[PDB]
């Protein structure tokens, strides 16, 4: 109905699900994938 | 061959002038007035125009003056002094308008300079008729780009205040396209014209050159109101921050400046948004004692919801609903819908009070009047989930999919219910496949849920049977997938460290958990998983404290 | 969000940014003079030469 688009337009979402999982700092995964490959070097 | 007369070398100096070398111009131009050949064309005119360059104005005035004494009929001296006194408009208005301009119009009514200047004067004198009489001729009679750029620009500002914006848009574009490096008002005209007709994508691009020109208070608000910065888009958001702290210290009758301050601050620090709303509450009271619109007050209560200021957040929602009631006739603005979402926020607040009774009341008030809404339909379900799973919790959740099967949040919450039934472990492939339709994909939350239901399979005596080894490597594959699509997820890295710790690499685990440890300490899982490593080195005196 | 007016129009106006601009004189690209060695049929170099006080203070580049 008009109420649905009427509300979901005017509000805002600053807090979702997905960026909870993502960290507020910058933690890249190269270090993570480097040790991922390093344990594979033990394999 | 023959340096026996000066206009042989003065033609060098006009070339030098047009190469922007006014020094090389005036070097030969000194040789003009020492000799002064037969020149009714006033070598002193170009003298003054070089003195117009690089602000040698007092020499320019004297050159145009002696040009007028040799011949008052000549146009260039009078228009030169006309532009020279275009600096002061509130001071010496009349002599600019009539003596400096209308006399040039008299001695030549076809001079596109004086036509352009009477045009912009008539604009400021609010004579919007004869500006369009003579700006067309000011366009046709000139043939150089910047002049006809200014002609199109002035016809554009004429039809802009006359709201003939379709034609004036074309004039603005032609004004930009003729001579662009001259000056930036045609760029501003196009950018604000892109607010017409929804053309605002080019407004940002065109207004960027205004900041490339030079920053001003003006050129903040255009990019601030024209906020393509929605979220995680710093190319419009960092510049928004810069303009907002370009205007916050200022006050060109700042009213909404704090509103679009805090409007990006809700992603950022909340206290900045609080402060913006604080003086924004005030700023609506002094020009007229006007009550704050309830959208502001609801949002500041929403801020205090994630703060400790829960009680006055409730007071904000109450007075928000009252001000929406004070919006008695505003179904255009739909104060009723604003009250709907305000009541949603207040019921969420009553949940924070653990006043689930009144939360039920507000929720059923909204759903009995807007049953199409889903979030109220499931927060009720979440409330009964706090009581338990097979309640009408689970059924509100399933009917939330019945009203909206496209809804990924509720659909995730369906399997979230099934997390309680871990015996429904391998069955969760199906109930977390339903919206693995690629419209919903990518869903990091759900695929990490797949990883988690896949890891709870572990610590079984079947690893030696290669079954949990395959499960470990399958969870590893999920974690590699979420690794590549997101380096900065932390629950992922927790999962990698957990599965490799189940692989017996505990020296290889405290490091990867250390990363998410500085990333955020406020993950309950990593506290446990680190101390498991500690007791695996028998480091109890490092472990139980963190327990 | 706030229901902002679409600011498709100027009333402040930009006139602070407008009259600060000093406007070029490019009526004739060789700077408003016909460049000719034939139309000087006359010459002040003959007795007597003429040079106004304004003309000497324009014969200097920058001496103030």
């Amino acid at each position: 109905v008009d109420v649905t688009r009427d509300i979901v337009s005017r509000e805002r979402v600053w807090r979702t699900r997905t960026t909870i999982l993502q960290s507020t700092g910058k933690n890249f995964s190269k270090n993570i994938f480097a040790i991922l490959q390093s344990v594979k070097a033990r394999e | 061959q023959s340096p026996n007369n000066i206009p042989a070398l003065l033609g060098k100096a006009c070339i030098s002038f047009n190469k922007k070398d006014y020094r090389g111009a005036l070097a030969y131009y000194k040789k003009a007035l020492r000799t002064n050949p037969g020149c009714p064309a006033e070598v002193r005119l170009g003298m003054g125009h070089c003195f117009v360059k690089l602000n040698k104005l007092e020499k320019a005035r004297l050159a145009f003056s002696r040009a007028l004494e040799l011949n008052s009929k000549c146009v260039g001296a009078l228009v030169g002094l006309a532009v020279l006194e275009l600096n002061n408009k509130e001071a010496d208005s009349i002599k600019n308008g009539v003596q400096l301009l209308s006399r040039a119009y008299t001695i030549d009514p076809s001079n596109p300079m004086v036509l352009n200047h009477l045009a912009n004067h008539f604009f400021f004198k609010k004579d919007y008729s004869k500006v369009q009489h003579l700006a067309l001729h000011a366009f046709h009679n000139t043939e150089v780009e910047a002049m006809q750029a200014e002609s199109c620009y002035q016809l554009a500002r004429s039809f802009h205040v006359q709201e003939d914006y379709d034609q004036a848009f074309q004039y603005y574009y032609q004004a930009t396209q003729f001579a662009s490096s001259s000056f930036v008002l045609p760029f501003f005209g196009l950018g604000q014209m892109y607010i017409y007709r929804g053309d605002k994508e080019n407004a940002s691009q065109c207004f960027e050159k205004v900041l490339k020109a030079y920053p001003n208070n003006y050129e903040t608000m255009k990019i601030l109101g024209s906020l393509y910065a929605a979220s995680e888009d710093q190319e419009k958001r960092d510049i928004a921050k810069g303009h907002l702290k370009k205007v916050t210290e200022q006050y060109p009758d700042d009213v909404e400046a704090w509103i679009e301050l805090a409007q990006i601050l809700e992603q950022t620090d909340i206290q900045g948004a609080l402060s913006a709303y604080g003086t924004a509450t005030r700023i609506l009271q002094e020009k007229v004692q006007a009550d704050v619109p309830p959208e502001i007050l609801n949002n500041v209560g929403a801020l205090h919801f994630r703060l400790g200021n829960l009680g006055e957040a409730k007071k904000y929602f109450l007075a928000s609903l009252d001000r929406a009631k004070a919006e008695a006739e505003h179904d255009e603005h739909y104060y009723n819908a604003i009250s709907v979402t305000t009541s949603y926020n207040l019921a969420r607040l009553y949940e924070a009070m653990c006043e689930f009774h009144e939360a039920e009341k507000l929720y059923k008030n909204i759903l009995r009047e807007h049953p199409n809404y889903v979030d109220c339909y499931l927060r009720l379900g979440a409330m009964a989930r706090d009581k338990g799973n097979f309640y009408e919790a689970s059924d509100w959740f399933k009917e939330a999919l019945q009203i909206n099967q496209d809804h990924p949040d509720a659909w995730s919450l369906i399997g979230n219910l099934h997390l309680a039934k871990q015996e429904w472990g391998p069955g969760q492939k199906k109930f977390e496949r339903i919206l693995k339709q690629p419209s919903t994909q990518s869903d990091t939350y759900s695929m990490l849920a797949l990883g988690n239901v896949w890891l709870q399979t572990l610590h079984q005596p079947t690893r030696d049977r290669e079954k949990e080894k395959r499960h470990q490597d399958r969870a590893l594959a999920i974690y590699k997938q979420v690794l590549r699509n997101d380096a900065k997820n932390l629950y992922a890295a927790n999962g990698i460290g957990a599965v490799l710790a189940h692989k017996g690499y505990f020296r290889e685990a405290r490091d990867v958990f250390a990363q998410v440890r500085e990333a955020t300490a406020d993950i309950s899982d990593v506290w446990l998983n680190l101390a498991h490593i500690y007791v695996e080195q028998k480091q109890y005196i490092s472990a139980v404290q963190m327990y | 969000t706030y229901p902002f007016d679409q600011n498709r129009f100027v009333q402040y106006k930009a006139t602070s940014l407008e009259k600060q601009h000093k406007h070029d004189l490019l009526t004739e690209p060789d700077l408003g003079v016909t460049i000719d060695l034939i139309n000087p049929d006359t010459y002040r170099i003959d007795p007597n030469v003429l040079l106004d006080p304004a003309d000497e203070k324009l014969l200097e580049e920058e001496i103030q």
